[PDB]
């Protein structure tokens, strides 16, 4: 019981930090394109990130 | 004159924030709210990277915004408090030309187009090298000049 | 002249309210608060069967409340967007001669006393058919016509 509620919750935790730092990666590559005046986001990076 | 908001902290204004282009620009590190309502209740998607806020502007009710480029010529540039000499890639006004709390304002060129939003500055004998956010295409960047201060 | 105080929601004027005999007077259906602290602090009471909000005035403000009157013979009647008319038990002024943001205004007989307050209207043709706060004899009565709009 110990090894199995353990080792879930641990793999559940690294499944949540790799969404997790997907989602910042995302935030990192598309904040400066959103953060500039007149830029249109490429249709590639756009195809692959949500935006 | 333009499209110009003062930011206020308290009771003092702390800086500015303008539209350019389809965007609003304030710079991150001042402190306060944009004056207009309309634009103080705007999201702002806000980045450490280049101390810079931005929001979609409400076109549907503020059309009105400034035009950009991304040229940057070698020459001279306007902006609220007198010209800023543009000469090696950099920024450059008479040290008393500036100030604390004139942050937020965006330097124009001679076809009334933004190039650069003024962040701050550093003091080189009688001229300071200002502290810009710069765009080029499809990217914004910032550029500061060593030792520089937030305004 | 000087019955209206601005009613303001996120720093624009959505309405009017002002003081009429004894009592505060402001449409319901106007979103905000009344820019005078005096009377913004002051409790109000709703009905929806008139669409009118009202408050009892503070003493230091009676100096400052309008003459109102029951009476309404036809005839015409002035107001601040120009004259409007009054026949057939209907007030009418010449189409697009109001706007919304215009509700909360009086409607003033030839000896300055306010006959009814206005919320809205209808464009029919050249003129413009009213929907209006007026009273007969002791009761506030809602007029309006069969197409209306609020403003």
């Amino acid at each position: 019981v110990v090894v199995v509620s353990v080792a879930s919750f641990v793999l559940l935790s690294m499944v949540g930090v790799a969404v997790g730092m997907c989602m910042c990666a995302r935030r990192r590559c598309i904040t400066p394109y959103e953060l500039t005046p007149g830029a249109t986001v490429p249709f590639l990076l756009s195809l692959i990130c949500c935006i | 004159n333009d499209c110009i908001f003062e930011v206020k902290h308290e009771g003092k204004v702390t800086g500015y924030a303008c539209l350019v282009g389809d965007k609003v620009m304030k710079p991150a590190h001042v402190k306060g709210t944009i004056d207009n309502a309309d634009l103080a209740k705007l999201a702002f998607k806000r980045s450490s990277k280049y101390d810079l806020e931005c929001a979609q502007i409400p076109v549907h009710m503020k059309s009105d915004a400034s035009k950009f480029t991304h040229e940057k010529p070698e020459g001279y540039y306007n902006w609220h408090h007198g010209a800023v000499q543009y000469s090696g890639g950099r920024f450059t006004i008479p040290t008393g030309a500036g100030k604390p709390g004139d942050s937020g304002r965006p330097i124009f060129d001679n076809k009334g187009r933004v190039v650069a939003i003024v962040l701050g500055g550093a003091n080189e004998g009688a001229r300071t090298a200002l502290s810009v956010v710069t765009w080029n295409k499809d990217i914004v960047t910032k550029i500061t000049p060593e030792g520089a201060e937030e305004w």
